[PDB]
């Protein structure tokens, strides 16, 4: 953490700090606190669980010069969210990025989950009412797509009504337009990486939500950059 | 013997490889049981 | 409270959660045969009843035979509930009647309200989709051991799937040999007065109208079992997760209390 | 207008046909377009349906045929085709099992003409 | 064993069992008037096992390339795997192999719960010939276990076949003790399974199928086995010849 | 004499406990399940007792016998309680000779058991 | 907050987070070799919250009538209100406003569970105007939750209220940073206990609020001044209310 | 709670209230998952009556009226015993359950029952 | 121990040692442990539990001089098999015979749980291939019940396809019961003592040839010749 501080206090950059795993910071604390002879607290953690975590996490803030952003991997003991370990850690956590193997199973990279991953700053008063409204329509549609998996598996697809089949089309595409070829895995995938900037993503999705690209096939969305990279790929697949 | 029986027999003959459903209608498990004032005589099969 | 009782109680509900959901699929994937055998039966029903329509057949002017149509399998909803009342309520007007019951879960309510009326019952049928052979044999006994031909009025009680989320108790009439040939517009059709056509027509419409009643009856059921167990898996959710929290509330308290005795007895 | 029907599958439903040959309890008679309303039982045989001039033949289980005043035909049976259709273990195990059993003689009459 | 690793050689060490070492160190620490932790175990009950296991490793080519593989053993009570010690070791090992009593009595031996037992490295450290024939075998069974409940009544087509495969796949995974098979004898038995050359055989004789089939290969198709043993990969011409050898035995 | 009337009552009651596990949905009972469900449920009410009201040995033997041998099945569920005091009155009046033998001998013999068998059936009807 | 109390004024003390205080007080005690109790908390964790939250009360007339109002916050784990700390504070604070995550996700915000929420001084602390328009509404929604669970057979009578509570609770969905005046809250409560908004469909039920507010800016500004100054409904205005709301 | 102090009837009634409440308790799970449908008529009746017993045990308090809104009604012992006995016998198996909620004597149930009927 | 120990080495003869109860041994160590001034272990036991059990069980072995056959009775606190007392004892036994409160409530005596009692002599190269083969089928038939039981509590034996094997559970489990002469004041039923080979050939036939007689006929009986005499008296 001290290393990352310098590139903020001395260079005013947006430093990234990765802690993997964050739970072993808590566990190791218990061992030390126990070795010293202190009375173990609830569930056998260090009585100083609140402060210990505080001293570390608090140094991860946005100063007037720069800012330090930490991406910490959290282990949840026995899949229990009431455990003193996560319950204390989550208090500091802003947003989450869940990498499910169920999304990876569909061959989607990155394997981020759209419905699990949530952000405390997904607020219209932070990202804008524009960004907000677009995001909420994306999630809500995919949510009605996950529910349709029920009747679709046995009946087919002809059970979909006007509004029921029009939206699924978008879903089948949006779920494929989220995946993105990274520039780092280039020397592994061969596919050149494309960095999609904030401004573009909001505009790209909104258009699709309105229904101005329902004509474009579902394949022209898989592993593509911005929205422009969809059009150029739509005319190259026709040939 | 009933007329529905005179027809049942024929429907069994048309069981003559690619007979999918078709096998579900070929047979059935049925147990009828008379009754008295309830009391009931011995349950036999169809 | 127990270290284990809340875990094995969570098990007998965690697997009950999947089992109701696994039968919901069985009922939902079997709705395909239900929505087919329903239309096939109905279409043959029109073909079978059109003669009875153009001939203007109706009951003559205190015996009457009642046939109850349901299954032996539960977990399907109030399908065995509302239909049994429809029968009981129709039985109130004419207590003088004999009741043949197909399925045991219909024999339940009738054994209670009118135990002596039941003169015959069919066992172990409601599990698959009905077949002609099945019904034709039920009618063969109905005709033999019951002598339905000696009845002035026949009534079949079944379930009719009005909507895919709701069923409807209904009733259809079966007319005997004597009621057929004595029909007002019966001469309208040319028939050789010797080949016992009216007699063969009743013994044949006795089996079909049963299957038609069964087809829609076991179709409204499968459509009601999916509904019955969709609410079940959801209700199993407010258990697997409710007691799940209670398991942890007990696990954390087990590790702490198990540790307190150690620290307390270490101070000496 | 023909209306062939079965408990499991409907074949015709108000479809326009030129002539249908039904194997009644008497003799296989072809029902005309405007034939007189009759109601005769159908014994297991072959049902020929003439769509214009095209020939369609089905083997029938046995049911009832009904000509309606509105010149509409109602044919029903348990199970009805020809291109989709040997059992002889009934002439000894069934035919001579005389003591379902005593009446086990309808089986022979069905298959003999099935080959036909 | 670390001696072998340091001298370019390979060694496999089995700790039977670590669950009992923990108890031992607990006995020592408790008597030595040391601060007790969760369930009496001292604070550094995790650092005990961490010190040990993290000693097992595959050295770089720089020094010797020698390797020290470790197969620790944990005796779990009543199946519980969330206890202090058990979960502790698990969070260090590069994978777990689970054994259920349920499957053990059922007849599945070794009783392995593939749903929980998973290696981290996995594919990278497997014979390429075996990786090719059993790539989907991992998934097949993962989907077979959940569809296994559908036994209790009617099967369509999509789940009609899945119930056919796994029902004999696991029956083939059954392997009697003291009878290790070489990778050269594995791929033939796994190829017949995954591709589906055994789907049409009564389970009663699937066991004896393994033997007679392997004896048929060693006698007639000895060459087909010696190229797999030596090359460890399945060539297009080789894998194709494998299919012929299989379907040839299915007839007789 | 208490051992006789209660051969395997305990083990039966414990097995009646598991019977009510399946009997909750309303499934038709077979021969091996209907007999036990009726007798087993009526034995429950039969073994109930009021405080400060201890029963003697000669009072228990009869009550239990009428339950295990097969006599109390006919009686209505709600009339089980009343049957206790009623059956004991009939005894202390008519076959009072039986009761004084249970107390003194202590052990039921073929001689006495035969007599009790007859006495019981006499009260089930009227 | 006590200076304003002792000197005949008014103050609002809001503790957040109290659960996070308890944990911190458990930290010291343990390090001080103090015997661990339930959840490893010392014995006097109740005394900590007891002698604290009682410093908040309405003083006597002769004392100045200075009042200190407290709003303690407790962070539950999984909604487990039967925890040691959560229960301890509820035994001190005469009233609880439980926010259920279940209702938060659905959109019902604030997610106040009528079933568990209650103030131990209703009419006593509530403005008389609101007391009339809210005829035991708490007991209506508390029982309404039983209708929205068992129903899911279409009924007539008891299913009728299903449409009531549906648009009544949806009407209560207030956003953040959007406070409302007493006179602005009173009309809304009356448009529910009788179902005056039954006609509007589930989409603009919140739009009517912005619409009717405008209708009072000038068209009906006479009403706003009455309730603001008095704070009590009369038979005069009681009859004057059934008309201005009848227009929509 | 002995037939000697409160009389045989009081004890019999109170007991028949407990006996029923345990049956509904021992099925809280069955109902919560499957539903009343899966329960036989025998249980069906007892359960339905218990749902009425438990809600009729509800009684407003005078002091609570400050935040409850409902007038607190005090009921004497004699009325209580006779009332609950009637519900057990089946004298009120047709009155809506919501009519038992927050009321005084049995004579107050018929009052709320009809005021809610219309 | 020391007494039986002498008959092993110095007397050169086959020994037979019965311990009852062995649990009271570690239990007694628990009482003193605290008093002696030791920091209590998990579940309030003693810090020296696996070594006390070790310095005891290790003396009960077969040597080159003589052999010792030990039959130890172990008490399980609260029927909780996870308790460090039963736990440490398991790892010392070559064979076990777990007693559960659930099996006796069925009627079958003894109350031996067939799904936790496992010996290391259950080997094909030990009891004979046949012996093992039959013993494996008996185990297969059972476990499925414990898992498939959930269908029976929700519906019963109607959805069973597997249907022939699900019923053998209520037949084999009953046939495991054996009458004793020692426990005459418990059932009053005369005991029966079956030998080795008889039980083997008796089960193989059932595994469904003897599927004709439902329920009682295999209940509290001798070998296979007894089953024939108990099927006659129709019950």
């Amino acid at each position: 953490l001290t290393i990352a501080e310098y590139f903020r206090d001395e260079e005013g950059q947006d430093v990234l700090l990765f802690i993997d795993n964050i739970f072993r910071f808590t566990q190791a604390g218990s061992e030390v606190s126990a070795l010293l002879g202190r009375i173990p607290s609830a569930v056998g953690y260090q009585p100083t669980l609140a402060t210990d975590m505080g001293l570390l996490q608090e140094r991860i803030t946005t100063t007037k010069k720069g800012s330090v952003t930490s991406v910490q991997a959290v282990y949840v003991p026995a899949d229990d969210l009431t455990d003193p370990a996560p319950a204390t850690t989550f208090a500091h956590l802003d947003a989450t990025t869940v990498l499910s193997r169920g999304i990876s199973e569909l061959g989607i990279y990155p394997a981020v989950d759209p419905l699990d991953s949530k952000s405390r700053l997904l607020d219209a008063a932070v990202v804008g009412q524009e960004h907000y409204d677009v995001a909420s329509k994306v999630q809500e549609t995919l949510q009605t797509y996950k529910s349709l998996q029920d009747i679709i598996a046995i009946l087919g697809m002809d059970e979909l009504s006007e509004q029921d089949k029009l939206t699924v089309e978008r879903a089948r595409k949006i779920q494929r337009f989220l995946s993105q070829p990274f520039a780092v895995a280039e020397v592994f995938t061969g596919i050149p990486g494309k960095l999609v900037r904030l401004k573009d993503t909001v505009a790209s999705f909104k258009a699709v939500l309105e229904g101005k690209y329902d004509n474009i096939p579902e394949h022209a969305f898989y592993m593509v950059g911005g929205i422009e990279d969809v059009v150029a790929k739509a005319e190259k697949l026709a040939a | 013997i009933s007329y529905a029986a005179y027809l049942n027999v024929a429907a069994q003959a048309i069981r003559s490889e690619l007979q999918t459903s078709v096998l579900n209608r070929s047979q059935t498990d049925a147990f009828y049981t008379q009754y008295k004032n309830a009391s009931e005589p011995t349950p036999i099969t169809k | 409270a127990t270290l284990k009782e809340v875990e094995m109680r969570l098990k007998s509900i965690k697997n009950i959660e999947k089992i109701t959901k696994t039968m919901k699929i069985v009922a939902s994937t079997r709705l395909s045969k239900a929505e087919k055998a329903k239309i096939s039966a109905k279409k043959m029903d029109e073909a079978e009843q059109l003669f009875y329509k153009n001939a203007e057949t109706k009951n003559l002017d205190p015996k009457e035979l009642i046939v109850a149509i349901t299954s032996d399998k539960g977990l399907c909803g109030s399908i065995h509930s509302q239909l049994a009342k429809a029968v009981r309520r129709h039985l109130n007007d004419q207590p003088n009647a004999d009741i043949v019951t197909i399925g045991d879960k219909i024999k339940m309510q009738l054994l209670r309200t009118h135990p002596n009326n039941i003169k015959l019952s069919i066992n172990g049928i409601g599990k698959d989709a009905p077949t002609f052979q099945e019904s034709a044999l039920i009618a063969d006994k109905l005709l033999s051991v019951m002598k339905a031909g000696t009845y002035p009025k026949i009534s079949i009680f079944y379930n009719d799937p009005v909507s895919s989320l709701s069923f409807e108790p209904s009733e259809k009439p079966i007319f005997n040999a004597k009621t057929i040939e004595q029909s007002p517009s019966f001469g309208k059709f040319e028939i050789d007065t010797d080949a016992n056509v009216p007699r063969d027509l009743f013994e044949y419409t006795l089996a079909n109208q049963m299957l038609t009643a069964m087809a829609q009856g076991y179709a409204a059921e499968i459509s009601a079992r999916r509904n019955a167990m969709d609410n079940a898996s959801k209700n199993a959710g407010d258990m697997i997760n409710r007691y799940s929290i209670l398991y942890n509330r007990t696990r954390q308290a087990v590790i702490t209390n198990e540790l307190v005795d150690i620290i307390t007895g270490a101070s000496s | 207008k023909l209306q062939f029907a079965l408990p499991h599958e409907t074949l015709y439903s108000g479809s326009e046909v030129t002539q249908v040959n039904l194997p009644a309890k008497s003799g296989r008679i072809g029902v005309l377009a405007n034939h007189v309303p009759t109601v005769e039982q159908l014994l297991p045989g072959v049902v020929e349906v003439m769509e214009g001039s095209n020939s369609k033949k089905f083997f029938i289980s046995g049911g009832f045929a009904t000509v309606q005043p509105d010149s509409q035909l109602c044919v029903t049976a348990i199970e009805a085709l020809e291109s989709f259709s040997i059992k002889n273990l009934l002439a000894e195990a069934k035919k001579n099992v005389s003591s379902e059993a005593a009446e086990a003689a309808i089986q022979v009459e069905v298959l003999e003409n099935l080959q036909s | 064993g670390e001696w072998f690793r340091d001298n370019g050689k390979h060694a496999l060490i089995v700790y039977d069992d670590l669950s009992k070492q923990a108890v031992a160190y607990r006995q020592l620490s408790l008597l030595l008037r040391r601060p007790p932790g969760r369930e009496a175990y001292p604070g550094d009950v995790f650092y005990l096992h961490s010190r040990l296991l993290e000693r097992a490793a595959k050295l770089s080519e720089k020094e010797g390339s020698g390797s020290l593989t470790a197969l620790p053993v944990i005796e779990t009570q009543g199946g519980d795997v969330s206890a202090y010690i058990p979960t502790n070791v698990i969070s260090i090992t590069d994978g777990q192999i689970f054994l259920e009593a349920e499957l053990f009595y059922k007849g599945i031996r070794p009783a392995i719960n593939v749903g929980l037992s998973v290696s981290r490295v996995g594919s990278a450290a497997q014979v390429k010939a075996l990786k090719q024939v059993a790539g989907s075998l991992k998934l097949f069974l993962a989907q077979y276990r959940e569809v296994a409940a559908f036994a209790q009544s009617d099967l369509d087509a999509s789940t009609k076949q899945t119930l056919v495969r796994g029902e004999r796949l696991t029956q083939l995974l059954k392997q009697n003790q003291y009878s290790p098979l070489a990778t050269e004898e594995q791929v033939p038995l796994i190829y017949a399974g995954v591709n589906g050359h055994l789907d049409g055989i009564e389970l009663s004789r699937i066991g004896e199928f393994e033997s007679s089939f392997l004896s048929y290969l060693k006698s007639n198709h000895n060459e087909l086995l010696t190229e797999i043993r030596e090359k460890g990969e399945l060539s297009k011409e080789l894998l194709a010849s494998l299919k012929s050898a299989t379907e040839s035995f299915v007839a007789t | 004499a208490l051992k006789q009337v209660a051969g395997s009552l305990k083990l039966f009651l414990a097995q009646y406990r598991e019977v009510a596990a399946f009997a909750q949905f309303g499934s038709d009972l077979d021969a091996s399940t209907k007999q036990t469900l009726v007798r087993g449920e009526r034995l429950t009410q039969l073994l109930k007792q009021n405080q400060y009201s201890p029963l003697a040995t000669e009072e228990q033997v009869p009550l239990i016998y009428a339950g295990v041998n097969g006599h109390l099945d006919g009686i209505e569920l709600s009339r089980i309680g009343e049957f206790e005091s009623s059956f004991l009155s009939y005894l202390k009046s008519n076959h009072n000779e039986l009761l004084t033998e249970i107390r003194e001998k202590g052990e039921l013999s073929k001689e006495l058991l035969a007599s009790l068998k007859s006495a019981t059936e006499s009260f089930v009807a009227t």
